[PDB]
RNA sequence: AUAGAUGAGUUUGGUGAUGGCUCUGAUUGAACACU
RNA sequence: ACGUCGAUUUAUCGAGUAAAAUUCUGUAUACAUAUUGAUAAUGACAAUAUGUACAUUUGUCUUGACUAAUUACGUGCCAGCAGUCGCGGCAAUACGUAAGAGACUAGUGUUAAUCAUCAUAAAUAGGUUUAAAGGGUACUCAGA
């Protein structure tokens, strides 16, 4: 429909199969924009590192990196490179995650907890972007080490992937984990 | 460090951080007014070039400072009552105080338009 | 009345549901924490004493 | 939201004065809240009082009001129910998640999960504005009669409202037992007995009688409310 | 005493971590009591003590010790079986709490709060899948079983 | 019944050891090892007492998926119930009595509720599985022989009768065989029990560790049905076969099997007996004088009664429900500790243990019975005085639900040539093939052939023998 | 916030079918299975309309409300 | 620490939670690969334990 | 008292760390300047 | 007021519902009356209630990034700005004017100080191979 008469969502529309309508309506967000150089025998190059997040909103998330020596290029790069990188996010109710998780990416040390409903985001730029895009609205985070622009990121979208699933932890103990709010309200309660 | 090291008082307080006006920040003292011992002008340093106004002032406490003259044109010399308040000159080794305009013998900007508070200037009183 | 109460579940029985479902540990090693002395200990010290001699 | 007809209103103050039915009833009956069904009559005795003194009502503003929002009559025509009222608050300790070992085969009722978020919590099932409905349904599973189980509703619910009024009668009159009215020349002296000692184990206590010596003014503190905080 | 608890704690992490099928302990009457505890809740498979070889798999929980009396008390060891489920060890962390140097005490009112993902003293609150087990008079008892109990006392591990 | 219901239904009574069994609970697996070696781990009151509850209790979670019954020994799995203790209680009274009547309850009880359960339940039979050792196999949909498994039901012999189940499971069992294992009380060793029909898989001993591990990763989604949760089973006991013996071929097959059913079809003891007769004479077409001569020499050494109301309910069993089966055999079993046999045998073969002579029966033979007597009658009338079973739940069946996972017999034969066209050896692929290979198929499905079957249309066709 | 709850739920079910399977309740077949067979699958236990989203955001502005000068304007 | 990490072992789990929701919410989602229904029933076996 | 735990700018050709400084929040028995 | 002003593409975009104007209210407050602080009696001064009456100011900081908000002109490493990084060397969104915009408001900024930021003296709760930091050594009293 006059949408994508660049050629840059083809390649993608086989990866994912889907119209390129839906694509646009997917949230993305540059996060990460670092100016990279790399010295050579021809003098300095200047690159653009980006990473850019890709959510559907209610439970799918992609995280995608790339550079190139122009600023445009290199965002939409990591745009298509995340749109087919994302993948389901389980989250407590459509809320929240699942427990507390902690990660490591060299020296960026990402904490997150799961809190009640109506707690709302408090949390940082960058996880507040993840968040509202992945279809989390309850959470908070802490770092604890360092606050590097990147590995906050990977180590937030790794911890995403690390909830602990009470399904699995039920079956290696051999007891029942009960979720205390479904049995009182007698279902889920989103 | 176990804790037998820390009950013997181990958790020392950090070591203290200079001011940056500790004429001011050891007494407590927003202001203090002083007498002008020397104006004259100061260089900046490595990347900036100009002429700094600054002001050699003699605090009511004793103590012997080097003040800096905000805004354009001064009409304060040797034995003027000025008064001292917190900052400093980024770029002036030594100057880390300014003098308030509005002050005891310095007088504001005339010809100042904006941001009349900070160099202590009234309104043009035009219309009024 | 808060005494009572307490002690009472300080002292209460198992939950039948968690004693049915709940893999057997032998009393024999939940339960025989004493040691006590070798019942053979003279005997046996009569017969070090040939070998070492 | 729809709002009660002008009409409707009729109706349920006509109930609850006349046939003097329980407003848990009246309730339950038009699925009406009865914080509002409350209102509802405090709102028509006062038109009674204007009527009764010959004041001029609004009417013109109010049927044109009426008119721009939507309705619901009740009574015979009964399309939806006006709202639930069976709303529970979202009590801070039961939004805890809580995943709570059990056993593999362990029957985890609406007692359990109470007493895991809380020591102190209710079930959902004492939260309720009207807990005689519970009952009433527990008798239909039986496949009690329907017009006999409406029969135990209305006693169980005008019984509850007995027992309402019966401590809130023994609170006022123990409340005017301990003020001793003494008449004099110009006013009435109301003499209030209450405990000197109950002031806590280290004289902190909210609810002691006095002005607490150390305390300076706090009218320089900043969102320092100062304006009455209760019309009664 | 204590330092055996800690000693514990690491080396069963240590087995977890190499992804060993079987371990030993120390015979104690401290460990027993824990690594009950532990089998209770379901993060361990088997209880056993025996002599410094493992009895046989195929007859673990059929496998009858011998009495133990003071000639072979030195050679008695507990040997319990891990646990692993998923790609992934039921007893990944066993983080203590109560150490040599300090034992941390913690009373009901605490537990209560710390069972329902509260800090509470020298304490944090508990999430998703985590276990505290603390030593009470009746015995090494989990955090939820000491609250319904009503008892508090010395706090020894945390279990992820 | 709910927990509580089952909790002070089976209190530990005084005398009940606490390790007599020895329960485990795996990611999906749930074990009940009998431990008991040193008695082989004979059934009894103690030890039925605790495995009624954690089956009621594991049949209320979705946890548990795959239930496993076995020995603790390496020789027996469950050497019968401990009716030696009942012949002393036999001996103390009416009421004394009354107490074996209620032990047989238990048994039934639980031998109801395993063969009605609703979770996938597995029995290693690693090792002789005699009288009650059989009611907690046979009813179950995977029944694992190894090569120390020795299947057989004494109980003829102490003049007692087939207990549980038997009168349920042998009647409907391919030809007359049921009978012929009751009555002559057969004793069938190592894969013997896989090719006659009571296993239904044959593993070796040393691979049952294996097959437990493996039973507990299994992991079933809550919505399939309990059928493809067998499958799922079934296909993963048959991973771990490590084929059947190469030398060892089918002893009730060929000529025996066929002697099975010329000689155990009537409705007497006296014509059975009279057919035997006639095989055992030289020069009869059947060739199995050997075994005739031997079978006549077990049967005149077995208390008469039970002989005739033995045959009696392996007719009438073919007509009951499982359900109804159980409750009828209460009855029945409670007549047994009141007459004479029972109280002979057990005390001359089981507490004598061979002294003081063989076990002397009130008949002395059948012979002496006259042919119009019927002393199978008084057996099968409920009394008032012993109340009616009551069993744990309410299922029941005519016909066992999920029986299929054994070797193809007589019957799974028949119908494959009714519904197609197949030749003598295509028929036998077609079973190799459908069954996925399963170990012992084309020597199952060949020999019933070699029976049942004849060369109809030459080579193309193959139709059965009885017209 | 609140939740509403019907007493017809109260009185049938007591909370326990939400427990089953592992804690978390009976699993379902995934979406692209279900209507693949002609038949659907019996109803899930619970109580009316209890999977919808409840939105607390909104709410950030509900102590305004309150008001005397507030609550004359949006009467 | 060098060595990559292989998810081979969950890619049945991995799988069948990327095909149990679509991407463009509110719509059925999409059929799965050929293989999801093939291993079923036929999990891994539990590696890696001395 | 069960909602209460948050970051940002700045060292390098560049990356990742270590580590200070400053900013963002609240406040004063305050002072000064313009009002 | 089918007027005025500001820009500028000379016809577009704004000031602008803003103003004027019209219709109402009577808030602080003023005045008046009554009650009240107190009763045996004593009121320095004021509060409260009711009635009538009145529609009265803007100011300040910011505008390169952190940090919400723009152009034009002048100056030309000069004059000056600056909490941090920094800006100014003849076509400066950073200085000085003008206008616009962002924001608080009878307050607004600045200076000084305290808490938090800072797990930045870490009891809860740190660290010491190569980055601040393992004692030259281990026998050993006290002490853990
Ligand atoms: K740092
Ligand atoms: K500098
Ligand atoms: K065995
Ligand atoms: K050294
Ligand atoms: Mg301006
Ligand atoms: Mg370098
Ligand atoms: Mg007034
Ligand atoms: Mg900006
Ligand atoms: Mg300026
Ligand atoms: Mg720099
Ligand atoms: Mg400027
Ligand atoms: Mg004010
Ligand atoms: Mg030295
Ligand atoms: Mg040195």
């Amino acid at each position: 429909d006059g949408l994508d008469d660049k050629g840059q969502y083809q390649e993608l529309k086989k990866r994912t199969g889907m119209s390129v309508r839906q694509i646009l309506q997917l949230k993305t967000k540059k996060l990460v924009h670092r100016r990279v150089v790399n010295q050579t025998r021809l003098g300095k190059i200047a690159s653009d590192s980006v990473m850019v997040i890709a959510g559907n909103g209610d439970g799918w998330l992609g995280l995608g990196m790339a550079k190139s020596v122009e600023a445009s290029i290199a965002v939409e790069k990591a745009t298509l490179l995340a749109i087919q990188n994302m993948q389901p996010i389980p989250r407590y109710e459509n809320r929240t995650i699942y427990g507390e998780v902690t990660t490591k990416v060299s020296g960026t040390i990402v904490r997150l907890n799961s809190r009640p409903p109506g707690f709302g985001l408090r949390v940082s730029h960058r996880i507040f972007e993840m968040c509202r895009a992945a279809g989390i609205r309850d959470l908070s985070a802490k770092f604890l080490r360092s606050r590097n622009p990147m590995n906050t990121v990977k180590a937030t979208y790794q911890a995403l992937l690390s909830q602990p699933n009470p399904e699995d932890l039920a079956i290696g103990r051999g007891k029942k984990l009960v979720d205390v709010r479904k049995v009182y309200y007698g279902g889920s309660v989103y | 460090a176990t804790l037998n090291q820390v009950m013997r008082g181990c958790r020392k307080p950090q070591r203290a951080r200079h001011a940056v006006s500790p004429a001011l920040s050891s007494i407590k003292s927003p202001a203090l007014k002083g007498v002008c011992v020397k104006v004259g002008i100061t260089r900046p340093k490595k990347p900036n070039s100009g002429e700094r106004k600054t002001a050699r002032v003699r605090l009511s406490t004793g103590k012997v400072i080097t003040a800096y003259i905000p805004g354009e044109g001064h009409n304060i010399s040797q034995h003027s009552v000025v008064l001292v308040r917190g900052g400093r000159a980024q770029d002036c080794p030594g100057v880390r105080y300014h003098l308030v305009r509005g002050a005891l013998d310095l007088a504001g900007v005339a010809t100042r338009m904006s941001s009349r508070s900070k160099y202590g200037t009234k309104k043009p009183k035009k219309a009024s | 009345a808060r005494y009572l109460a307490n002690k009472r579940a300080a002292q209460a029985p198992e939950r039948l549901d968690e004693v049915f479902t709940r893999a057997t540990i032998r009393e024999s090693t939940a339960k025989n924490t004493f040691v006590p002395l070798d019942p053979e200990a003279f005997v046996k010290a009569e017969e070090a004493r040939i070998k070492h001699a | 939201q729809p709002v009660l007809s002008e009409g409707s209103r009729e109706i349920i103050y006509q109930d609850v004065m006349e046939k003097g039915l329980p407003i848990k009833a009246v309730s339950a009956k038009y699925n009406v809240d009865v914080r509002r069904v409350a209102a509802v009559i405090r709102l028509k005795e006062i038109e009674k009082r204007w009527i009764k003194e010959y004041k001029p009502l609004a009417r013109p503003y109010a049927r044109a009001v009426m008119k721009m929002l939507p309705q619901t009559v009740l009574g015979g025509p009964d399309q939806k129910p006006h709202e639930s009222i069976n709303d529970v608050h979202v009590h801070s300790y039961t939004t805890q998640q809580l995943f709570v070992p059990v056993s593999e085969s362990r029957e985890f009722t609406r007692e359990d999960a109470a007493k895991a978020f809380g020591d102190h919590i209710l079930p959902v099932d004492k939260k309720l504005r009207v807990p005689e409905l519970i009952e009433f349904q527990k008798d239909l599973l039986k496949e009690v009669p329907l017009q006999e189980a409406n029969r135990k509703f209305l006693n169980a619910t005008a019984a509850s409202e007995a027992k309402i009024a019966e401590r809130e009668a023994k609170r006022r009159q123990a409340v005017e037992d301990a003020i001793t009215r003494v008449k004099t020349d110009r006013f009435e002296f109301r003499f209030q007995e209450f405990n000197a000692e109950n002031v806590g184990h280290d004289g902190r206590d909210r609810n002691a009688v006095g002005w607490r010596y150390g305390v300076p003014f706090p009218d320089r503190k900043r969102s320092q409310i100062k304006i009455p905080t209760k019309v009664e | 005493g204590i330092q055996q608890i800690t000693n514990m704690c690491s080396h069963l992490q240590n087995a977890s971590r190499a992804r060993l099928g079987l371990t030993s302990l120390p015979n104690t009457k401290y460990n027993l009591a824990l690594a009950l505890a532990l089998h209770r809740a379901g993060f361990i498979s088997s209880i056993t003590r025996g002599g410094p070889h493992p009895p046989t798999p195929e007859a673990l929980m059929t496998y009858e010790p011998e009495p133990v009396t003071s000639a072979n008390v030195a050679t008695r060891r507990l040997w319990v079986g891990l646990k692993y489920w998923n790609e992934e060890p039921v007893l990944k962390e066993l983080k203590p709490i109560s150490k040599p140097s300090r034992l941390v005490t913690a009373s009901l009112e605490q537990l209560n709060r710390v069972a329902r993902g509260f800090p509470a003293g020298y304490m944090k609150g508990l999430q998703l899948g985590e276990c505290l087990f603390v030593n009470t008079d009746r015995g090494v008892l989990e955090v939820r079983e000491a609250v319904e109990r009503k008892v508090g006392g010395l706090v020894l591990c945390k279990v992820k | 019944i709910s927990t509580q219901a089952a909790a002070e239904l089976f209190k530990p009574v005084e005398g009940d050891e606490p390790e007599d069994v020895l329960f485990n609970s795996l990611y999906n697996l749930r074990s009940v090892e009998l431990n008991r070696p040193a008695k082989y781990n004979a059934l009894n009151g103690s030890m039925i007492r605790k495995i009624a509850p954690r089956l009621l209790e594991w049949e209320r979670s979705d946890m548990a998926n795959v239930i496993v019954i076995k020995g603790s020994g390496e020789k027996a799995f469950c050497a019968g119930g401990d009716v030696a203790a009942l012949a002393k209680q036999n001996a103390e009274g009416p009421e004394g009595v009354k107490k074996s009547v209620d032990y047989f309850g238990l048994e039934y009880k639980l031998n109801h509720l395993i063969s009605t359960y609703t979770r996938p339940y597995v029995a290693f039979l690693d090792g002789i599985t005699m009288g009650g050792g059989v009611g907690l196999s046979i009813h179950a949909p995977f029944r694992i022989a190894t090569e120390r498994t020795v299947f057989a039901m004494p109980e003829t012999k102490i003049g007692f009768f087939p207990d549980v189940g038997a009168s349920f499971f042998l009647p409907r069992m391919p030809g007359q065989v049921g009978p012929y294992l009751g009555l002559t009380s057969a004793l069938l060793k190592g894969v013997q029990v896989y090719y006659a029909g009571i296993a239904t898989h044959y593993l070796h001993s040393s691979s049952l560790p294996a097959l437990e591990s493996r039973l507990a990763e299994l992991t079933p989604r809550d919505y399939w049905t309990i059928e493809q949760r067998l499958s799922v089973i079934n296909d993963t006991i048959e991973e771990f076969s490590t084929g059947v013996p190469y030398d060892e071929n089918i002893e009730i097959g060929g000529k025996i099997r066929l002697a099975i059913d010329r000689c155990f079809k009537y409705d007497k003891i006296d014509e059975i007996i009279a057919a035997l007769k006639e095989e055992a004479a030289e020069g009869a077409k059947g060739g199995v004088q050997s075994w005739a001569k031997n079978t006549l020499e077990e049967l005149t050494q077995r208390s008469p009664t039970s002989l005739h109301v033995t045959l009696r309910q392996m007719r009438l069993g073919k007509s009951w429900g499982i359900a109804h089966t159980f409750k009828r055999e209460h009855q029945m079993a409670a007549k047994f500790m009141k007459s004479h046999d029972f109280n002979e045998g057990v005390t001359a073969l089981l507490i004598d243990k061979g002294a003081n002579g063989p076990a002397k029966w009130k008949p002395a033979s059948l012979d002496e019975i006259p042919p119009g007597a019927n002393i199978s009658e008084d057996y099968f009338r409920n009394d008032p005085e012993v109340p009616v079973l009551e069993l744990l739940n309410d299922r029941s069946y005519m016909q066992y639900p999920y029986n299929k996972f054994g070797l193809p017999n007589d019957y799974d034969v028949k119908e494959a040539i009714e519904k197609g066209n197949f030749t003598r050896e295509k028929l036998i692929d077609h079973f190799v093939e459908t069954r996925r290979g399963k170990q012992g198929v084309r020597e199952a499905v060949s020999d019933v052939l070699d029976r049942m079957a004849v060369r109809s249309k030459g080579t193309e066709h193959v139709q059965w023998k009885k017209e | 916030a609140v939740v509403n709850m019907d007493p017809a739920y109260m009185a049938k079910y007591n909370g326990s079918e939400q427990a089953a399977g592992r804690g978390s309740g009976l699993s379902e077949p995934p979406a692209y299975e279900k209507t693949a067979d002609e038949k659907p699958a019996k109803q899930v236990i619970a109580n009316p309309g209890r999977k919808v989203p409840t939105p607390y955001e909104q709410m950030t502005f509900a102590p305004l409300e309150r008001r005397l000068d507030i609550a004359i304007f949006r009467a | 620490g060098k060595g990559r990490i292989f998810q081979a072992a969950k890619v049945y789990q991995r799988a069948s939670e990327a095909a149990a929701t679509n991407i463009v919410s509110g719509l059925p989602p999409r059929n799965p690969p050929l293989w999801l229904k093939a291993i079923e029933s036929i999990p891994p076996a539990e590696i890696n334990t001395r």
